[PDB]
């Protein structure tokens, strides 16, 4: 049966686990069974050359992806593009190393002003009449809060 | 704890969610978020499945989002457990003497109650409400720690 | 607890340290007096009324060491109505 | 206010016993600081043999005490005929958002969609729990003397909110050591304007953030990974539930602007799902029998 | 020099490599943030003197 042979693999690479580098663990690892059985391919285009095909798949994953998931009988669902969303970088040397700077503090500058913040209540075995939860600004959202 | 329900939704709930769905023969999922900072996610199955096989499937799904989740969730931690509907008898644990508080009576009753009354057969599980367990609680006062 | 050397300053005289409880937030109460509850669920497939017995003889078992100010009571217990309507049954086959 | 409750219902005849749990919600049974559930056991079915000593005028009695508190809303409901199972009477669906609009709009998509309802046949009164009128503070740090946004953000962290460190071990077991602010010092909305941060120099909060009162919800529940609102129903008197689905799809294929969804939750979702498959028994017994 | 191995081996590893800070949140789900080179800056194995 799969789910025994799956159920056997998961346990055993679970206690190999803390032997793999910082980055791979803090990426993850997955595993999965295999469906050798394919019933259909279909296509999702854009004739007017409108969309490249990053956009393109995100959407295919946003809004079609979950709706065949649901399906009944489906094994498993493919994709195969061009990646998911990210927010990306690119650096001059040059103009880094203008500024007596180096690329390590700036890794840790943009890691520590793109965090949650996590506040208490205020009035929670407290006296007070009323309890009101604080809120405060957290992760960026836009491209102009992260160039600025 | 010391967190708000918009911060543990968005922050701590999607990729769970984003992880979880796609096990086999589901009919819905559903997430809710407290004040306090309690989060608590239920995942029914369709009739006929095996709840040892559900709750195997979960535990290896949940288990991949892990290194994902912030540092002071991994730190505390998640728990998975198998729902359990029936009710047999309900048992309170009274001071009339006014001598004993909560906390006091809770911890007593987890001591050495709880854990003779989980061995019998045919018990499922049992809860406990009321107040927490105990802790070492220190309170600053920011005036004196300003002070020095 | 020493934190900072100058004169010596204590945990003591900056901060309150107790025990107490880690959660607050639910209180239960049974007439008026602070108690704590227990509910006790079943696993599938199994006996209604053995485990309802063995839950009120090992309490009563553990009844003896209790302190002379803590004392349990039963409050709710569903396996009654089956209780009965077997007891029914049994009636009118016997008419 | 459930101890006075609680000391006002011991009174009645009919009841045994009462249990209380003040600050317990019966939204999915979390935890809230402004509500509060109250079980009130019988005596047994013996003694209450009488006409007057019905459930059913346990419950109207004590509403009609109940309605003299001017305190709270107070309600009291019968028990559910098997537990663990939703309504079986009417139905419940749920308004969510695929395009994430926001709190908002959805609060505006469920007051529109419970006008239409009010506004059509063939349905009866409407529930809903969505809220977003529960008041808070929201505070705002600008970027204007050597401070960093990291210690002005843990001093609030570790003083207003709750930290975890190390452990411990008594009784044999192991527990754990948290810090937290008196709870004098933090029961006030300006005691935030009153802590000390470093640079050496000590200088308070009263010159780098300020606080300001804003509304929103209290509890947050995500359905199928979007935000989603729960409305309750049932059908109109004199009609079946066969059209009530039917009428509920008509109106919301109007009411809703784009972006939204509604979709079946219990019940309803099994008896679409399972559909009308097992008409052909008794014909089959028929034949068989024939 | 003063130098140590590390400075070098992160400077090349951030530059010419890859790595990954942090998340953010867009469309109701969670992203990556990533650090790397511009590309006509390393187009050429005389890029890395
Ligand atoms: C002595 C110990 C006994 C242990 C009992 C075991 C716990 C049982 C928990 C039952 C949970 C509540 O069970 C069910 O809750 C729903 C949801 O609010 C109530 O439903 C209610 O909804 C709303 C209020 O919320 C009202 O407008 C509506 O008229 C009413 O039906 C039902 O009337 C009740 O039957
Ligand atoms: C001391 C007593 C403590 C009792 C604690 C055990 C009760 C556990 C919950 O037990 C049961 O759980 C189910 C399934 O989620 C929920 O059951 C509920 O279902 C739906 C909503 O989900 C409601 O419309 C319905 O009226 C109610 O039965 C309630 O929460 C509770 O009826």
């Amino acid at each position: 049966d799969p789910d025994k042979a799956q159920q056997l693999v998961q346990n055993r690479v679970s206690q190999a686990m803390p032997r793999l580098p910082e980055d791979v663990q803090r990426l993850g690892v997955t595993t999965l069974k295999s469906s050798p059985t394919l019933t259909m391919v279909v296509h999702l285009t854009s004739p007017d050359n409108r969309y490249d095909m990053t956009y393109l798949r995100n959407y295919a994953v946003l809004n079609v992806k979950d709706r065949l998931a649901r399906l009944q009988g489906v094994g498993e669902v493919g994709l195969f593009g061009s990646g998911d969303y990210a927010m990306r970088v690119w650096l001059d040397p040059q103009k880094v190393a203008q500024r007596n700077l180096t690329a390590t503090e700036i890794v840790n500058a943009i890691r520590e002003q793109n965090i949650q913040v996590a506040a208490g209540t205020i009035g929670a075995p407290s006296n007070s009449p009323l309890q009101l939860s604080v809120n405060a600004q957290g992760r960026l959202t836009t491209e102009q809060e992260f160039a600025d | 704890p010391g967190a708000n329900p918009k911060v543990i939704a968005e922050t701590v709930a999607s990729p769970l969610e984003e992880s979880i769905n796609g096990v086999e023969d589901m009919l819905y999922m559903q997430s809710q978020a407290n004040s306090d900072g309690n989060l608590t996610i239920t995942v029914n199955f369709k009739l006929g499945i095996d709840p040892d096989k559900a709750q195997q499937l979960v535990q290896n799904r949940v288990s991949q989002a892990m290194p994902r989740l912030p540092e002071d969730v991994q730190r505390l931690g998640v728990t998975t457990l198998k729902s359990s509907p029936t009710l047999t008898m309900v048992v309170h644990l009274t001071s009339p003497d006014n001598r004993y508080d909560m906390t006091y009576l809770r911890n007593y009753a987890v001591l050495n109650v709880k854990d003779r009354l989980a061995r019998l057969q045919g018990v499922g599980e049992v809860g406990l409400f009321g107040s927490g367990d105990y802790a070492m609680r220190v309170w600053l006062d920011p005036q004196k720690v300003a002070q020095r | 607890i020493i934190l900072k050397t100058a004169a010596v300053t204590r945990l003591g005289d900056v901060a309150r340290v107790e025990l107490a409880a880690s959660q607050y937030g639910l209180r239960s109460l049974l007439d008026n007096k602070q108690a704590v509850a227990i509910p006790i669920f079943q696993a599938p497939g199994a006996n209604a009324l053995q485990v309802s017995d063995q839950v009120r003889s090992t309490m009563k078992e553990l009844s003896k060491d209790f302190p002379s100010s803590i004392k349990y009571d039963i409050v709710y217990d569903p396996t009654q109505f089956v209780r009965a309507s077997i007891k029914a049954v049994v009636h009118t086959l016997l008419e | 206010v459930i101890r006075k409750m609680s000391d006002t219902a011991l009174k009645q005849p009919g009841v045994e016993s009462a249990v209380a749990f003040p600050g317990l919600s019966i939204n999915g049974f979390t935890n809230s600081s402004s509500a509060g559930i109250v079980f009130v056991t019988l005596k047994p079915f013996d003694e209450r043999k009488a006409k007057d000593l019905s459930a059913n005028a346990i419950a109207g009695a004590l509403n009609q005490k109940y309605s003299a508190i001017q305190d709270a809303y107070i309600a009291v409901f019968p028990p559910p005929p098997v537990m663990g199972l939703g309504t079986m009477g009417g139905f419940k669906l749920q308004l969510e958002d695929r395009g994430a609009l926001g709190y908002s709009a959805l609060n505006d998509a469920a007051q529109n969609f419970m006008k239409a309802a009010q506004s059509a046949p063939e349905l009866g009164p409407m529930f809903s729990s969505y809220q977003i009128n529960v008041p808070q503070l929201n505070v705002d740090l600008d970027r204007v003397q050597g401070v960093a946004v990291t210690d002005v953000f843990n001093t609030m962290q570790i003083y207003l909110g709750s930290q975890y460190v190390n452990d411990f071990n008594r009784f044999g077991r192991v527990y754990q050591v948290r810090a937290q602010a008196d709870a004098p010092f933090r029961a006030n909305p300006e005691d935030i304007l009153q802590l000390k941060t470093r640079n050496g120099q000590m200088v308070p909060l009263s010159s780098l953030v300020n606080v300001t009162q804003t509304y929103g919800p209290e509890m947050v529940v995500r359905y199928n990974g979007y935000t989603s609102a729960d409305i309750n129903g049932g059908p109109a008197p004199g009609y079946s539930s066969s059209q009530a689905e039917a009428a509920v799809e008509r109106i919301a294929a109007q009411t809703l602007p784009r972006g939204i969804k509604f979709e079946w939750t219990d019940l309803t979702y099994q008896k679409i799902l399972a559909g009308n498959a097992g008409l052909w028994v008794f014909p089959i017994s028929v034949l068989l029998v024939f």
